[PDB]
């Protein structure tokens, strides 16, 4: 059966970990305690299927899930929390101090020397799978151990592994608002394994779901609690396809074959139909036509990104729930007519639809309810490279000055790591000013 | 008599299939558990053709299901048919080819024809004479595109005279459910040329339009899509299974249908197709028939039919008929469209009358049709593929799988001489 | 046998369709549903006529419904004889026209014809012999006068020979239901000259006049002047559909009816037409019904009868009669009216007499007349027309959909000649 | 199916828009909260037609309105009266201040940076409707936002759709009485885009319908709900015709064939047969040759405007109720008799007669009853010339003393602005003067 292994690294990794396993013991049944009384009272069915579940010979269910932070803070909180007794009890903490949010400790100092409990307890977990494999990557840009140590674990899993899909979701720093001063300096040293290593990185922003979380919501106050649920339901209709019965399932290696047209474009966008309020739940049709024109505006992208100023190159639109095939089409001829939507000449395709037809669950405590029907659109457009050269920006205006750097190269990394990052970035900003431009003859 | 083996490769390919024998079974009165309780004894003479006997009184079909990679295994087992297909014919592997054609033909494919290929044999020797080989798949796709390709590179090897008809589902010039979708269209009409004596080219839009401009259904589901393919599968070998007074077998057609041996892309049709309740303002007629098969709104192609010249067409009609009134609006349609025809062969159409009809029905036909205006379906593609790889677009996920430049650009070469194949009949002379 | 398509296009078009479909039905015997349960045999010789048959001994009118813009659609079909139209016959778009010609005629109506005359040919060619195309439209209107005026120069365009008979309604000199009203009269009778054999011009005036001064109607209601028309349009097809002792085509009234080409403007009589219970103090016979169809208060144009020469009148009698009192009361009427009749035409009356009166009569007619006295009705609107085409002033509202100037004064010239060509055969010699 | 976007504007659109939406829930039994239990009991027919109402699958219906009026004051009554949960939430309030009654608060200063959230509105609306579309427009002249902002609205919708027909229904100052002494110049600026965009100008007026209040109805005093039902009854019987089964249906793009003589005399003069009390809903005949001969009389015009001292051009009959369709054109020839009921020379057709046959129903709570039969008349006279000649005197004498004018031309709005609105008015009189002088030969 196929199977993902969810890897959460960072505190940001493992905050979005409280609220992803959370969704996932509601729609198949799992209690906070393994059991499965639901399907107890039918007497039938596997639902907690082996995608995300291994089955213990007593009933208990135990996720694929491994995290690793570096600081025993957060996950003392998952130890004493309502999921204490629902994981293993390898939960990997160790780390006698924080990364403090630099790249060089990190992928140097104290990311060494933890990274052999975890390799080996991967290899203790993926051995148990036939079939399809995927890590689910879980971290985030800019913090300490999201930007290491998760570049110290792609070199080490893409030789132990081979040719793998590894899907990363990635938390990006937006150009407005960013929660730490030294956060431009993570966010260019974590692209040289993100380009080379993770074969397909999903950028999400922070700024871009808070004004999701106030306009469509119409929540005036949301904490990261809130925000992280928004990630979870993107999270479960990526995956949704290895789990339940759709029209049109969408593999994990159908996702590398359409979204990724050459091996260093792999970032694309995600996007969702969050407008329930739920207020709003009434008052409104929510059709297949409704909920594909959410993407055109942007004020629902998830990331602090303008589209309009950019080409598309490849979309897939993934449904859920009550979608008949027939209203995609009437949604999509609608789409490939509209002017500012604007496509490259080079890919006259465009899209590609994946309809599960298992409808989104509602976690109880808000903040939206029960939606027919959902999508979650990822489309690696030319208008991401306006997203970096506002954070190349960040990164040069303090390299001229020669800021913050003697806390990287005095923990092992040399100074010359950065301008290595930066030509990187340089030649792949450059790149998206290639592929959007057509040839004429 | 004569015997047919039904593979179905792509998750296209046993979705169809899963409605393809439904329809067989309900034509024969046959249960899901394969007890025969039907009507008539004239409807045991040829269950033959489509279902091997069993041990006690039991019919299984001679189904080789190629695609079921496990997200489909437990739909088809746990359907309506799960209980009639031999368990073992259930022949797949894993991780599925991911919308490559390059992991259903060179790296999948290499892996899984071996099983297949021992599930073909021990089907051909428990049988009395073979003709048939329906191989039901879908190109763009997967496993339908490179898998479906590679066993009839190789049953076509150990077979090489047999009829081989291959129910295509081809994409779409709008509706566009893959992005690759001109590449997996561009290496499979390159195996289909030189491999197949048949195959019916089957579009999702004039599917979709003729369940909204005819049959004015609401929501046509993915089921009604394929009900509708299924009564044209059940169409082509009803003279096979019935008696009639004019027969013909998948050889009368097939060598009737095509002139030069390159020119066998074939749109199918169907009559009568009409929206009611029971209570509908018409009257079943071989004229009534005639005008709706030859109306360019019910093909299946998605192209425009009066675009181009008819190179030769077949009506195989069915129900107790008049052959007057049938060789008589086969003349008058050659005669009114003398230009939508070609002018230089004597007479273009063939009849084929069975005499047994479907069981709602009094009577139905089948328009599958020889024609020049399938240059269209060629040359979209022609033109999205080249746009493509001109760029050098999505091809690292193909050459990270073993091929070569230097086979795209022999896939390109031969679809392209089609084009030039179709043109030249299409003028006038 | 000779069979006839009828076609509806404006709002008033189907309006008198739909009462126009009741007295065919009650005049052979046929339900709401098709079923015929008429009293005798004699009556369905010729449903062939009007209504092709169905599945299970059902008819079905060969009626199109160009008209039905949604307003309309959901009335018909809600109305008593809803469930008697083919429903794929009801061939609309939107946003119809709004009192326009230019949407009529070159925006609206250019999107629209295609699948109007998709449905002519499948009703042309499920009929043995056709020489009839009934077009029920109003001048004045937006579809029934640009629409209702393309279709006629496409299908005498695709059937230069069959009897094109309009009824049209025409516009009023006091009645003005409609701002716009003399443009869309010289556009389409521009059209109407060129592209019809025969027309009749109708008029709402002398239906209202009719309904008082005649029927003593207190509140006349649009059922009651659609009621009178329908008893002519039943009038003129009545030796087609049943036997008679002098039968009259379509074609031998216009042949008869017609001397020059252009010279083919009707005005429709009606007799007996009067006000009773059933205590009334008449006798029908055969000179009675002649005093009132030849009376000037019971045309149907609105115009008098003396201020001009008879050209020709055709007198199509029904029920049963004697040819003597037919042959010698259409003698003397010539004879006391030779100012009235044309001196230089031999004998101006013909005579159509029938077997079968209607289902309540004894007796009836019909006076179908050309006259030269219906140069009134195109010199009121000639006169109308230069009115407000002298200040250019409605002119913005058409060639704002893609006309010119040079069309406006290109319809005035062709209906100033039929003036030049009624005014000459009006003065004596 | 046909319909029409009823857009108000200031505080006169929504306070008409109060009663225009508490006479359509009344007609097609929608109960303030969306349902319709009216129709269950008979079980069938569609009548919550969608020309107005746009239906969710849960029974509720949501009208096709949206309003904007840059102050809060005004909406938050409708979003705490009895019409809460009917609208959709997103009726657009957003404005820090008010307009203070001036056109350059109007185009310029807050109208600007409020108008995105209005077009993106009228775009997830328009795009839920096939078929006909119209904006009913809802202002007045001489207000900040009613002048001001539908100026904006104009200029931005005869682009983002065209030649769609616009039907906007405008109260003008009165030549007597006016409750502002800076309205004379907004209502001058507010016709630079009323003439060149909006395609039918329904004016009317709040002294000629306090006569009609006073005389008719017998209130002595009638506040401003008791105007705007009559304006209510007015726009019903406009736009009945979408709605109900008629024996001569009139479209509204057969309003702009008919009324419309030339693209810029498009201001046509509404009327009514409101002499129902209810103590003289006895008394009096009421039948057709009485409610036609109501528009005869200058006491009932709703415009404070003579129409003996001017031509006609093309008038619009449109009825209610138990008409029958011969007992019109004996109040026609009547009129056509009639010597000072003057029409031109170039107009020799007249009038045109739109028979709808669903009878208008009666607003519980006053001020009047239940008759059998109305009528709606539309005329554009010659005689609003000398309507307009009225407030173009009061906008000269006070442009000579250079009155309140810094509180235009100190918002972004040129000084140059007021005399390029004279150059219109004093050019669109003189338009008047040669359209009702025949030529002679
Ligand atoms: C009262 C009556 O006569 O009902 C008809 C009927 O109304 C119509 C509309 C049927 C109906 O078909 C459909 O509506 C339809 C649905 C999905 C996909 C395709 C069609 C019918 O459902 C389909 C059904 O067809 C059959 O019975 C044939 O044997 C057909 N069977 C199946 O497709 C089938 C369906 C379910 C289970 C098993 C078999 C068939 C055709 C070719 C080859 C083999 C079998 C028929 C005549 C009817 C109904 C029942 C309404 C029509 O279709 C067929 C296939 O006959 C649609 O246009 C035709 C014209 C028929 O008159
Ligand atoms: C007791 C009796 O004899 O009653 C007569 C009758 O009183 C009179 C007044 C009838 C009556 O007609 C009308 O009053 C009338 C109403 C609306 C529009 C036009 C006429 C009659 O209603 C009409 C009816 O006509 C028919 O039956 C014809 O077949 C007629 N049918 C229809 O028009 C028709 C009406 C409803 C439903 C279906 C058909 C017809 C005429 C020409 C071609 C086909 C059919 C008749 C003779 C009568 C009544 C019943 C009172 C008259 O009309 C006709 C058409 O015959 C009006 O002047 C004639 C003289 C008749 O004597
Ligand atoms: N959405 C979301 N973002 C978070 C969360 N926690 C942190 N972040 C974001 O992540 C970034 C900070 O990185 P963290 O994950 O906190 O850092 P870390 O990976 O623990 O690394 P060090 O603390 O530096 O060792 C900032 O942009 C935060 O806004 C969370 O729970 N949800
Ligand atoms: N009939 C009617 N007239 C009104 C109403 N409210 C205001 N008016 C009239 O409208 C004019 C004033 O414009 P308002 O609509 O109040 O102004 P506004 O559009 O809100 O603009 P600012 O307040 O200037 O921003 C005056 O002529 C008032 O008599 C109403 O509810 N009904
Ligand atoms: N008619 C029909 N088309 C299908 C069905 N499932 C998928 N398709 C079409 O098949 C193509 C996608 O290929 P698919 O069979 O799902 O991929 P595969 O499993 O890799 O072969 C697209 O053109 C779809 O529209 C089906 O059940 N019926
Ligand atoms: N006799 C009759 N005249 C009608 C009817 N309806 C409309 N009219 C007349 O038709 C003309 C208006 O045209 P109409 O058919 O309604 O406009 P359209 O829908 O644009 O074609 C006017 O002269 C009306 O008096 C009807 O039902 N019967
Ligand atoms: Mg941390
Ligand atoms: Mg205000």
């Amino acid at each position: 059966m196929r199977e993902c292994i969810s890897i959460h690294v960072g505190q940001a990794g493992v905050q979005i970990g409280n609220a992803c396993w959370e969704l996932y013991c509601l729609e198949h049944g799992i209690q906070p305690d393994g059991q499965m009384p639901s399907d107890k009272t039918i007497g039938g069915g596997d639902d907690s299927f082996n995608t995300f579940f291994s089955e213990t010979g007593a009933g208990k269910h135990v996720p694929r899930a491994v995290f690793v932070d570096l600081e025993p803070t957060v996950i003392d909180e998952v130890r004493t929390g309502t999921y204490r007794q629902l994981f293993h009890p390898e939960q990997l903490i160790t780390g006698k101090e924080d990364a403090a949010n630099n790249y060089a400790r990190g992928h140097y100092t104290i990311g060494k020397e933890i990274i052999d409990l975890v390799l080996d307890r991967i290899r203790k977990l993926a051995d148990q799978c036939t079939g399809l494999q995927g890590f689910l990557v879980f971290h985030s840009f800019g913090g300490g151990t999201g930007s290491g140590f998760t570049s110290l674990l792609m070199e080490r899993l893409s030789v132990d592994y081979g040719k793998k899909s590894k899907l990363e979701f990635s938390i990006y720093p937006a150009p407005q608002v960013s929660t730490a001063v030294v956060e431009p300096y993570n966010s260019i040293l974590t692209t040289h394994t993100t380009l080379e290593h993770s074969d397909c990185a999903f950028m999400v922003d922070n700024e871009a779901i808070y004004d999701i979380c106030r306009r469509n919501l119409d929540i005036e106050r949301p904490t990261y609690t809130n925000l992280n649920r928004l990630i979870s339901q993107i999270v479960s209709s990526i995956t949704a396809s290895l789990r339940f019965d759709g029209a049109l399932n969408v593999d994990l290696t159908e996702f590398q074959t359409n979204l990724v047209p050459y091996p260093r474009i792999h970032f694309p966008l995600a996007t969702y139909a969050p407008v329930i309020s739920a207020e709003k739940a009434y008052h409104e049709q929510l059709s297949v036509a409704e909920i594909t024109n959410a993407c055109f505006e942007p004020a629902n992208q998830m990331v602090k990104c303008d589209p309009r100023h950019g080409k598309y190159m490849a979309c897939c639109l993934l449904y859920r729930g009550d979608v008949v095939p027939k209203d995609v089409n009437a949604a999509i001829a609608t789409i490939k007519t509209k002017r500012s939507i604007q496509f490259v000449d080079w890919c006259p395709t465009g899209f590609k639809v994946g309809i599960n037809y298992q409808p989104p669950t509602v976690v109880p405590g808000g903040d939206l309810a029960k939606v027919q029907r959902a999508v979650c659109m990822l489309s690696n457009t030319t208008a991401i490279a306006e997203a970096w050269a506002r954070l190349d920006h960040k990164f040069d205006l303090m390299y001229a000055k020669r800021a913050f750097v003697h806390w990287y190269v005095g923990e092992g990394m040399e100074e010359g790591e950065f301008s290595e990052a930066r030509e990187d970035m340089a030649a792949l900003e450059k790149d998206y000013e290639e592929v959007g431009v057509d040839s004429v003859e | 008599m004569r015997e047919i083996v039904h593979i179905q490769a792509g998750q296209c390919g046993n979705q169809i299939g899963a409605k393809f024998w439904e329809v067989i079974s309900d034509e024969h009165g046959i249960d899901p558990t394969g007890s025969y309780h039907g009507d008539s004894d004239l409807q045991l003479e040829r269950i033959n053709v489509y279902y091997n006997e069993a041990t006690g009184n039991k019919y299984v079909p001679r189904a080789i299901l190629v695609d079921l990679e496990p997200g489909t295994m437990d739909s088809v087992r746990s359907g309506p048919f799960g209980q009639i297909f031999r368990p073992d014919n259930f022949v797949f592997g894993q991780s599925g080819a991911g919308n490559n054609w390059a992991k259903g033909h060179y790296t999948e494919g290499a892996e899984l024809v071996d099983s297949v290929l021992d599930v073909v044999r021990k089907e051909s020797e428990s049988c009395d004479c073979l003709q048939g080989f329906q191989l039901t798949h879908s190109l763009g796709g997967g496993t339908g595109s490179g898998m479906g390709t590679l066993l009839i590179s190789k049953i076509r090897e150990e077979y090489p005279d047999r009829i081989m008809n291959t129910f295509s589902v081809m994409p779409s010039p709008k509706v566009s459910d893959t992005v690759v979708e001109p590449y997996n269209a561009t290496l499979s009409v390159h195996q289909l040329v030189e491999n197949t004596d048949e195959t019916y080219c089957i579009d999702n839009e004039a599917l979709y339009d003729i369940c909204f401009r005819t049959l004015k259904l609401t929501t046509p589901t993915y089921g009604d899509l394929n009900h509708l393919v299924s009564a044209t599968m059940s169409g082509v070998t009803t003279c096979l299974r019935f008696p009639g007074q004019l027969n013909a077998d998948l050889r009368k057609l097939a060598v009737n249908m095509v002139p030069f041996p390159r020119l066998h892309f074939f749109m199918p049709g169907f009559a009568p197709l009409t929206s009611r309740g029971s209570q509908q303002y018409r009257a079943l007629t071989v004229p009534e028939l005639t005008q709706q098969m030859f109306d360019s709104k019910n093909m299946m192609a998605a192209c425009d039919p009066r675009h181009g010249r008819y190179l030769t067409v077949a009506a195989i009609f069915r129900g107790r008929m008049s052959m007057k009134e049938v060789d008589e609006q086969m003349l008058n349609v050659q005669n009114k469209n003398s230009s939508y025809f070609v002018e230089w062969i004597p007479n273009n159409v063939k009849t084929a009358v069975c005499d047994i009809p479907p069981r709602g029905l009094k009577m139905s036909a089948t328009f599958i049709g020889n024609s020049t205006a399938i240059q269209e379906l060629f040359k979209r593609i022609s033109e999205q593929f080249t746009a493509m790889f001109r760029r050098k677009a999505f091809l690292h996920w193909y050459t990270g799988e073993g091929m070569d430049e230097m086979e795209f650009t022999e896939a390109e070469s031969n679809m392209n001489d089609l084009v030039s194949e179709y043109q030249q009949y299409q003028d006038a002379t």
